[PDB]
């Protein structure tokens, strides 16, 4: 899981450059930071940009 | 050579069939039985599973044969699964 | 062995959730197949007009309950109780009234509506 800096309705996270993984889902992500306006799971792709 | 091995085998699983039909009867008409003690402390026992409560043992392990266990449910598996890499 | 119904701690069921894939998840009326253990569940889905056929291959259902029963088992949602005919149970122990289906993140517990798009 990526290291936050605000948890609730509103998230940031930071990315490296190395595949995350949670439970039963591994996915590939690159380094970056995103900020989204609602607390669905977020990460740095453009399935996720999209 | 490995034919004795194979009858031993075959005997002991006759044996093993004959302790649950003697379980079954139990269940039918009382009853204390061979298979009476795993049971007993199974039933009291917090283990959910019967792969450590008897270490892989045979006999005890078709003892218990016939009940339920957590080993039953596949739904509570979780194969994980790599998404979709790119475009 | 055959799954069979028991009624007890029927009066401390407020309702049921299900569970799949390992993950709790709420029921919809469009289902077709249920692992169940309860017999309140069936009038529960009838007055929804539901209907099932019981297999093992399909989801479980647990009950959300107002008493601490049973005993954690680390990997296993809820709570899990053994009845005195060997049968084990699954519940959902909660402590304040609005709680769905809680999941953990490392720092937190947030509710959820769909653990594909959660922070889970």
């Amino acid at each position: 899981f990526p290291n936050t800096y605000l948890e609730g309705s509103v998230r940031v996270v930071t990315t490296f450059d190395s595949e995350y993984c949670r439970h039963g889902t591994c996915e590939r992500s690159e380094a970056g930071v995103c900020v989204s306006t609602s607390g669905r799971w977020v990460l740095n792709n453009d399935y996720y940009r999209s | 050579i490995i034919i004795w091995f194979l009858l031993l085998s075959v005997c002991l699983g006759s044996l093993i069939y004959s302790t649950a039909a003697l379980g079954v009867l139990m269940s039918n008409l009382g009853m204390p039985s061979y298979c009476t003690g795993y049971r007993e402390g199974y039933l009291n026992s917090t283990n959910v599973t019967i792969a450590t409560y008897c270490t892989g043992s045979i006999p005890c392990s078709v003892c218990l044969s016939g009940l339920d266990s957590l080993d039953t449910y596949p739904s509570l598996e979780t194969i994980q699964i790599t998404i979709s890499s790119f475009k | 062995h055959v799954m069979s119904k028991h009624t007890d701690f029927s009066s401390e069921i407020i309702g049921y959730k299900a569970i799949d894939g390992g993950v709790t998840r709420d029921i919809a009326s469009t289902d077709t197949c249920f692992a169940n253990k309860h017999a309140d569940f069936d009038t529960w889905f009838s007055q929804r007009g539901g209907s099932y056929t019981n297999d093992k291959a399909c989801p479980l259902i647990a009950a959300v309950i107002t008493r601490e029963v049973g005993f954690v088992v680390p990997g296993l949602p809820g709570t899990i109780l053994r009845t005195t005919n060997g049968d084990f149970l699954h519940f959902l122990p909660r402590v304040f009234s609005a709680v769905g289906n809680i999941c953990y993140t490392p720092s937190k517990l947030i509710e959820y509506t769909d653990f594909a798009t959660s922070a889970c």
